[PDB]
């Protein structure tokens, strides 16, 4: 699974994800990746988010969703909402993965709850960051 | 805020015990270069809907990431892909899932948003909505990689 | 609170010029039917899925209702079925899309629930998983309604 | 598209949803009915959710699982989250329809924004009420 989030000049949001699914997959499994508010989400007034993890919990607990209603509704940070989402909620459903998230406001957030997630990061005009294991 | 861009080539169990340092360094390569190539679009004023559109083709391309070239097996030794694409100003938004003879299903998946009122298209019938609108077919060979088929053989001994 | 049971058979333009009070009735008559067998099984301490499970199923049955038999046809004169079922309880849940050989779809759906570790199949491979574990194969010739086909008929004519 | 929700004598809530589709549909196209959280949701801590109507806008808007979000993070009432929902933000983004929904307190809504919804509701042990048109 890959995704991408971004906010671009004009204050916009998107996101996407794409994935082959699984090693050793049953055909016509479907994952989080397709789903709106599962795998891939965007909204101007909260965030941008794309996931990889357990398809299954992620589509159960609408994680790319859970996301901007906990922030909209809810009124969490993206760091808050992340924190819940990734390291509390997918876990107690027996979820493991990750997300990369921005906010309307350039708030950026990668969280992840497996040893690894391959990821990177930039500001436009500044040095990217990329990452594969936990700090 | 700055525009900003962050991409991800999935998460799991990556053991750093049984990688090298070149064999990190060729992942980090990868992600560097999708990474600045989505940093300079949005510099360059380049939509967020163009910059996540890219991104995801590139890590498609990239053979090291499962999604497109180098997609993961399915227990019949086939590809099955899915993707999706959202714009948060409209919330439109298309997807794809289970296509085995598209190149890039994030590209398939903006085609379902903005050449149809769709969000979601299946199987054969995505396909053929793509294939429709001048989108190439594609043997469903062109993912396989030699290190997702070895894969493959790991998970059927387990 | 109390046990309680709401259904539903779609919403959309529904024509009162364009029925007559026997056409009403026949739905008044499906709609009372399917929801007193709800009531009658949660007064006896059935579950909430096997609840909405049975009347899916029954809604499914109907011909009146789009889903299961009485289905729309598609552009190509198809039949193509979808459902969904969520536990409130486990949070699992059951999807299938784009399924054309099954009878009742929701009862494929709690296939996918209650008999792997999935939440989602679509297409044929939803099909063979649901053959594999013991569901009857039917033609979508089954779903055919004159009713759904002169709708067809109307819109392209 | 038909539905239905409970809750039963335990005090747990399910939803489910099934669908046809469209008269003339594009081959291969999916509604909001077989989504978790687009056109069925349910949570004990919440609400359960079948809905019926312009598919694309159920999904665009998550509508299952934002009447679950709205109840259990912005403090809406049913009644208040289902006009939310249902008169206000499915509209905005050009969608007609309704759903169907119990929260665990019991409460039912059966709103919907077009001129019918074929729709019935029953309390156990109580007298069922039917309804085709608007009140
Ligand atoms: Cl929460
Ligand atoms: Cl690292
Ligand atoms: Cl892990
Ligand atoms: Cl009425
Ligand atoms: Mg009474
Ligand atoms: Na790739
Ligand atoms: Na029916």
């Amino acid at each position: 699974t890959v995704g991408a989030v971004a906010l671009d000049l004009d204050g916009n949001l998107a996101a996407a994800t794409s994935t082959g699914g699984t090693t050793n997959k049953l055909p016509g499994r479907v994952g989080d990746s397709p789903l709106v508010g599962a795998g891939c989400y965007a909204n101007n007034a909260s965030v941008a988010v794309s996931c990889t993890g357990t398809g299954e919990v992620f589509i159960r607990a609408l994680a790319a969703y859970d996301i901007a209603a906990l922030m909209d509704y809810g009124g969490l940070s993206l760091a808050e909402a992340c924190e819940r989402v990734v390291m509390e909620k997918l876990p107690a459903l027996g979820g493991s993965g990750g997300l990369i998230a921005i906010d309307h406001e350039g708030n950026v957030a990668l969280p992840f709850n497996t040893e690894g997630m391959y990821r990177a990061w930039g500001y436009a005009g500044d040095t990217p960051t990329t990452g594969i294991y936990r700090e | 805020g700055k525009a900003v861009i962050a991409i991800h080539g999935g998460a799991g169990a990556i053991s750093r015990a049984q990688m090298s340092l070149q064999q990190e360094l060729r992942y980090i390569e990868a992600l560097s270069a999708i990474v600045e190539t989505g940093q300079k679009m949005l510099e360059a004023g380049e939509s967020a809907l163009d910059v996540v559109t890219e991104a995801v083709r590139l890590l498609e391309e990239c053979p090291l990431f499962n999604a497109g070239i180098g997609a993961v097996f399915t227990r019949d030794e086939t590809h099955e892909l899915d993707a999706c694409v959202m714009d948060g100003n409209t919330l439109k938004a298309g997807a794809v899932a289970g296509v085995s003879h598209l190149r890039n299903p994030v590209l398939a998946a903006r085609l379902v948003m903005e050449q149809s009122p769709h969000v979601m298209m299946i199987g054969e019938g995505a396909e053929n909505f793509a294939f429709a609108r001048g989108m190439e077919r594609v043997s469903p060979e062109i993912f396989s990689t030699s290190l997702r088929y070895e894969q493959l053989l790991a998970a059927r001994k387990e």
